[PDB]
RNA sequence: AGCGCCGUGGCGCAGUGGAAGCGCGCAGGGCUCAUAACCCUGAUGUCCUCGGAUCGAAACCGAGCGGCGCUACCA
């Protein structure tokens, strides 16, 4: 008898429609600057906010993807190397795909935490515990 | 201005605390729901089964709140070989006024006797209907001995199916058939992913799941849609467990026994050795009431090979330091719940996977180790766990003489050789020791496609015994 | 959880017991009609934190932090 299954399914669907009416669409367009020998990315702070991501971890991940060196200037990242905006856009796309939003379900409110020395991710909307560090 | 820790204390002492168990209670009049038993140990073992990488630890964590944690750096992420344990307290609201679906509440093991209702508007308290243990069964296609043994432990089943993925998950069916092998009916079907489907997709998935459950032995399985991540619809799961699943027949008549699945050396590093503790066997008790201070013997134990290649078996005598169950040290042990029996054994026996699936008997009983075992087998039509791309799920062949196969005798994970094949009967020679106590429901797996594959069930009919050296 | 390693100048090694090092990088100059090659000058540091013997430690040690490899899951 699967009758008392559809009712609690209905209850769950009403829960979903109550909690999450909106059911990412919040990625700032990475408008970059390629000044020949130099490259300046101003959007680094905005993409830090709209993805709820702390700046230092994001910029170190960017430096870990591509072996290029520079500095951080001002609310912007100043890397002296050669990259089209498409490729840094692609790197940000990878980081968005595998860090800000989980592959299994649509969510974003998760953030960095340190659970016995690495960076162990946890969520807020759900309560996840996934060991994503590298 | 009370701190949250002060608030939680005040509620804990207000909830009756956790009273100490009586040292010597009259055991003839004790039932598994008794206040001394129900408050401080788990009387029913519920086991999680599901497809790989869908979430079975998370459902248990959402129910109780006790982390399986997951370990071994590399195993932190892929799969865990050992089982996952957690205790939940089942609390029902004493007020009839609150709706019946949400009155149930599953709390962690440290909750009080009667904690307050978190529903806004109900001053009623919670009564403890039962305490339950959870045995997280790994669901990988390579790891099969641990799943069979954890099954051999548990008494209630919990099936997880993901919605957006394909309906006929094969190793989920393998889990269900393994459950059917050991004589369990009480299975609750869970839909792990329901938020991520549409209304029509969820109904289609339910229709498919129902269409799968027509030929199997289990017929009236409850189906309930939950979410391990969103953490909702927990109370009705407790409802279904309480209503559908009663206590298996387990009283104090049967002689004492143990079945160890896990080994845990207790050697806190950095600490000086002059302050140490014994070796702990993580074992389940299906029969036997154990009290603080007892002499017990691990029957297969020391397994040696002489100069002549003969296997000598030395039982591990041991005195029980403590019977660690649930949260606190307990004066008596309840059958039907996994417990850490800490004994004087050297922790090097309980460091690695050494005491995984081994029989134990207190002093005052003589189980028999065997070397040849007569076994009565019966197989299914097809192998479970192979996604053939549309072509006739592989049919089980008839067994050959002299073939190494994994024969899970209760908890024991042994690789035996067939010395003779008959119409329904076989004889298995073992190099890894195995004992026989009563029947020890057995699972059979072959090596056809690299990793082990379940084929059918069996029960011992006879065997050639060995006399342990004293 | 303990033990093996470490604490940049942008890097890697280093002397680590007189107090700022070497090469690779980068800015600048030199040679050349000119470029590369070659030749010279450089500014970068809490040499991770806190205390201690020490004229004095960055160095010699310890009451804390962070990052690395094993012991391996160490109720
Ligand atoms: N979207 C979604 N994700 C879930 C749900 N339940 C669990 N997960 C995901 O599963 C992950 C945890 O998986 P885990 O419990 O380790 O899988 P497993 O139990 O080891 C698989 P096996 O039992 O075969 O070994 C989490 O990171 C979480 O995001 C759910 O209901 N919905
Ligand atoms: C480790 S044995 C499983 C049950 C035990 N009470 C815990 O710990
Ligand atoms: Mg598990």
């Amino acid at each position: 008898v699967g009758l008392p299954y559809s009712e609690l399914l209905s209850r769950f669907f009403n829960i979903l429609r109550t909690n999450n009416p909106e059911l990412k669409f919040r990625i700032p367009p990475p408008v970059c600057l390629r000044d020949g020998k130099k490259t300046i990315f101003s959007n680094i702070q905005d993409i830090a906010e709209k993805l709820h991501r702390s700046p230092e971890h994001l910029i170190q991940y960017l430096f870990a993807e591509l072996g290029t060196s520079g500095s951080v200037d001002g609310k912007r990242l100043v890397i002296k190397g050669k990259f089209q905006s498409k490729q840094m856009e692609n790197v940000l796309r990878r980081y968005i795909l595998e860090y800000v939003t989980c592959k299994t379900c649509k969510s974003i409110n998760t953030e960095l935490k340190r659970e016995n020395r690495l960076f162990f991710m946890v969520c807020k909307s759900c309560g996840s515990t996934r060991s994503v560090s590298s | 201005g009370e701190t949250e820790e002060e608030k939680r204390k005040r509620e804990f002492e207000e909830g009756g605390g956790l009273p100490e168990q009586p040292l010597n209670p009259d055991f003839s009049k004790l039932n598994p729901l008794s206040a001394e038993i129900i408050n401080r140990q788990a009387t029913i073992n519920i086991g999680t089964i599901g497809h790989v990488a869908h979430g079975k630890s998370t459902v248990v964590r959402a129910i109780s709140g006790v982390q399986t944690v997951r370990f071994k750096d590399e195993l932190e992420r892929n799969i865990t070989i050992k089982l996952g344990y957690a205790n939940a307290k089942i609390y029902k609201c004493q007020e009839p006024t609150c709706p019946e679906p949400d009155c149930y509440r599953s709390f962690k093991s440290d909750k009080e006797i009667s904690p307050k209702c978190q529903r806004p508007g109900c001053p009623g308290r919670y009564k403890l209907v039962r305490h339950v243990s959870f045995v997280d069964c790994p669901g990988h296609d390579i790891l099969m001995s641990t799943m069979l043994s954890g099954a051999a432990v548990m008494d209630a089943a919990l099936l997880l199916i993901a919605g957006n993925e394909s309906c006929p998950q094969p190793q989920t069916s393998e889990h269900l058939a393994a459950i059917e092998i050991m004589k369990l009916k009480h299975v609750i079907i869970l839909q792990n992913k329901v938020d991520l489907m549409r209304e029509e997709s969820a109904l289609e998935h339910q229709k498919s799941i129902l269409k799968f459950i027509r030929g199997t032995i289990a017929d009236g399985a409850p189906i309930v849609p939950i979410s391990a991540q969103l953490k909702y619809n927990i109370d009705a799961v407790n409802e279904f467990i309480v209503k559908t699943i009663p206590v298996p027949p387990r009283d104090f008549m049967i002689s004492p026994r143990l079945i160890v699945i896990r080994s845990f050396d207790v050697n806190k590093p950095g600490a000086e050795i002059e302050d140490l503790k014994g070796g702990v066997a993580g074992g389940s008790i299906l029969n036997g009431v154990f009290k603080l201070g007892d002499e017990i013997e691990i029957r297969p134990g020391i397994v040696t090979k002489d100069d002549k290649g003969k296997i000598q078996c030395k039982p591990i005598f041991s005195n029980i330091v403590s019977l660690f169950a649930e949260q606190n040290d307990l004066k008596f042990a309840v059958p039907g719940g996994l417990i850490g029996v800490g004994t004087k054994v050297d922790p090097t026996l309980c460091r690695a996977d050494r005491l995984v699936g081994q029989v134990v008997g207190a002093k005052g009983h003589l189980p028999n180790i065997y070397t040849d075992i007569e076994i009565n087998y019966f197989l299914l039509r097809r192998l479970l766990g192979v996604k053939t791309d549309g072509q006739k799920q592989a049919k089980v062949r008839k067994l050959e003489p002299n073939e190494v196969l994994m024969v899970n005798i209760g908890s024991t994970a042994t690789g035996a050789r067939v010395v003779a094949v008959k119409a329904d009967m076989a004889r298995l020679q073992l190099t890894s020791p195995a004992c026989t106590e009563i029947n020890e429901k057995i699972a059979l797996s072959r090596r056809i496609e690299k990793h082990w594959r379940l084929i059918g069930w069996a029960t011992i009919k006879k065997g050639t015994t060995l006399e342990p050296i004293a």
